[PDB]
C-alpha cells in the first residue's frame, strides 16, 4: 500500500492568512491521482481537488492543489472563517485508496470570554432519581476552558462529561456544556451547586451558582 | 443536482451482517468507479472498497477480504455493500463515494452509522433546560433541552419544528459510563419573548422510533 503522511496535524490561522497543508507519500503517485477533501464535524466529506491540480465544482478559487510524485500541497491563499474544517489527501491511482490520517484547520480569533449560565436539575427528572446540572460556557476563543464543580464548596472529580461545538462560521467561537451527574439522593445531601470557568478571555475566573431548591 | 443516498444501516449484533444500499442521481453513476469509506467515532477516514463501472474489478481493505462484498446495480444507479461477521472494529458511519475523477464537490452520500453492539435500541428521556435569572443577562436569556440516555446514536434536536435557528448549539453527544448517550441543545432568545413565546424541542430519534415534543417553561419571580 502507498502510506500518505499528512503535515501539519494541527493548524491555527486567522482571516486572509495563507494555509498550507502537505500530503507526503512513501512511494510515487503515478498519473498524480491525489485528492483532498474537506471534512466539517460530523459532516459527509466533500471533494476539493481531484488529480492533484484541478478544483472540483462549486470550489472558490482560494483553494488549489499542486505537486507531483511524493509531495502534494493544498493551499487556502486567503482562509475565511467558514474554512475550518479537517482536510484529508487520498491516493487513488492503485487500490487501496488510501487517505492520510487528516490536518486540523482552526481559525484564529481574538480573546472572547464566555458567557457563562447554569441548569439546575428540571423536576421532571428528579422524579427518577437521577439530578443532571448543566453549566454552559457560550461563544468563547481560544477553546481551552477549566470548568470546576464544586457542591457546598467541594470540588468534584470523575462526575461530570463536557462537549465542545464545532467553530461558529461567521465568528469562530466556541460553546462548552458540562454535565454534572449526581444520584437524587446525593444531590440533597448537599445545598450549593456551582460552576467555576477559567478561561483566557476572563481577568479572574467566574463562577456561577444557584442553591438547590430557589426559583 | 446530485445525490447519493446510504440506507440499510443501523444497530447490529456482533456477528451479525447488515445490507447497506445508496441510491444514485444527478451524474453518470454507470460510468465510474464507486467506493465506501468509512470513519470510526473520532477517527479519520478509511477506504474499504471500490469497484468498476461494470462490476468486474473490485478491491477490499484485507481487514474486510472475503466478508464484505462491494457490488452495484446500474439499471438501478444503486451501490451496495453487503457487511457479514460484524465487529467492534467496523463501528462507523459508511459513506458511499464516487470515484475523485468525477470532479464533483457533493459526490459522497450523508452517511449511514453501523454500530456494532449486543444493547437495544433505547429512546431518550428529554428534560427542559428552565430559563432563569441564572441563565438570562440583557434581553436574552439560554434555554434547552437535555435529550437523556438514548441509544445508539443519532438524534435530531429542532427547536420550533426549525422555525428557531440562530443561537442554537446543540452539543455532541456524549457516552456515559452506562453506555447511554446524552446531549443538551440550547438556544439564547430575548428575554422579552419568554412570556409571549413558547419554546419547544423537537427531539428525534429514528432507531427507537421514539419522537418527543417537550415545552421548556420559563421560572420567574
Ligand atoms: N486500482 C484502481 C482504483 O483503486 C482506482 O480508484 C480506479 C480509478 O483509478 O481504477 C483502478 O484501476
Ligand atoms: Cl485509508
Amino acid at each position: 500500500e502507498i502510506v500518505l503522511t499528512q503535515s501539519p496535524g494541527t493548524l491555527s490561522l486567522s482571516p486572509g492568512d495563507r494555509a498550507t497543508h502537505s500530503c507526503r507519500a512513501s512511494q510515487s503517485v503515478s498519473r498524480s491521482y491525489l485528492a483532498w477533501y474537506q471534512q466539517k464535524p460530523g459532516q459527509t466529506p466533500r471533494l476539493f481537488i481531484y488529480g492533484a491540480s484541478n478544483r472540483a465544482t462549486g470550489i472558490p478559487d482560494r483553494f488549489s492543489g499542486s505537486g507531483s510524485g511524493t509531495y502534494f500541497t493544498l493551499t487556502i491563499s486567503r482562509l475565511e472563517p467558514e474554512d475550518f474544517a479537517v482536510y484529508y489527501c487520498q491516493q487513488y491511482d492503485s487500490a487501496p485508496d488510501t487517505f492520510g490520517q487528516g490536518t486540523r484547520l482552526e481559525i484564529k480569533r481574538t480573546v472572547a470570554a464566555p458567557s457563562v449560565f447554569i441548569f439546575p436539575p428540571s423536576d421532571e427528572q428528579l422524579k427518577s432519581g437521577t439530578a443532571s446540572v448543566v453549566c454552559l460556557l457560550n461563544n468563547f476563543y481560544p477553546r481551552e476552558a477549566k470548568v470546576q464543580w464544586k457542591v457546598d464548596n467541594a470540588l468534584q472529580s470523575g462526575n461530570s462529561q463536557e462537549s465542545v461545538t464545532e467553530q461558529d462560521s461567521k465568528d469562530s467561537t466556541y460553546s462548552l456544556s458540562s454535565t454534572l451527574t449526581l444520584s437524587k439522593a446525593d444531590y440533597e445531601k448537599h445545598k450549593v451547586y456551582a460552576c467555576e470557568v477559567t478561561h483566557q478571555g476572563l481577568s479572574s475566573p467566574v463562577t456561577k451558582s444557584f442553591n438547590r431548591g430557589e426559583c | 443536482e446530485v445525490q447519493l443516498v446510504e440506507s440499510g444501516g443501523g444497530l447490529v449484533q456482533p456477528g451479525g451482517s447488515l445490507r447497506l444500499s445508496c441510491a444514485v442521481s444527478g451524474f453518470p453513476f454507470s460510468s465510474y468507479w464507486m467506493s465506501w469509506v468509512r470513519q470510526a467515532p473520532g477517527k479519520g477516514l478509511e477506504w474499504v472498497a471500490n469497484i468498476k463501472e461494470d462490476g468486474s474489478e473490485k478491491y477490499y481493505v484485507d481487514s474486510v477480504k472475503g466478508r464484505f462484498t462491494i457490488s452495484r446495480d446500474n439499471a438501478k444507479n444503486s451501490l451496495y455493500l453487503q457487511m457479514n461477521s460484524l465487529r467492534a472494529e467496523d463501528t462507523a458511519v459508511y459513506y458511499c463515494a464516487t470515484d475523485p475523477d468525477v470532479g464533483l464537490s457533493d459526490s459522497w452520500g450523508q452517511g449511514t452509522l453501523v454500530t456494532v453492539s449486543s444493547a437495544s435500541t433505547k429512546g431518550p428521556s428529554v428534560f427542559p433546560l428552565a430559563p432563569s435569572s441564572k441563565s438570562t443577562s440583557g434581553g436574552t436569556a439560554a434555554l434547552g433541552c437535555l435529550v437523556k440516555d438514548y441509544f445508539p446514536e443519532p438524534v435530531t434536536v429542532s427547536w420550533n419544528s426549525g422555525a428557531l435557528t440562530s443561537g442554537v448549539h446543540t452539543f455532541p453527544a456524549v457516552l456515559q459510563s452506562s453506555g447511554l448517550y446524552s446531549l443538551s441543545s440550547v438556544v439564547t432568545v430575548p428575554s422579552s419573548s419568554l412570556g409571549t413565546q413558547t419554546y419547544i424541542c423537537n427531539v428525534n430519534h429514528k432507531p427507537s422510533n421514539t419522537k418527543v415534543d417537550k415545552k421548556v417553561e420559563p421560572k420567574s419571580c
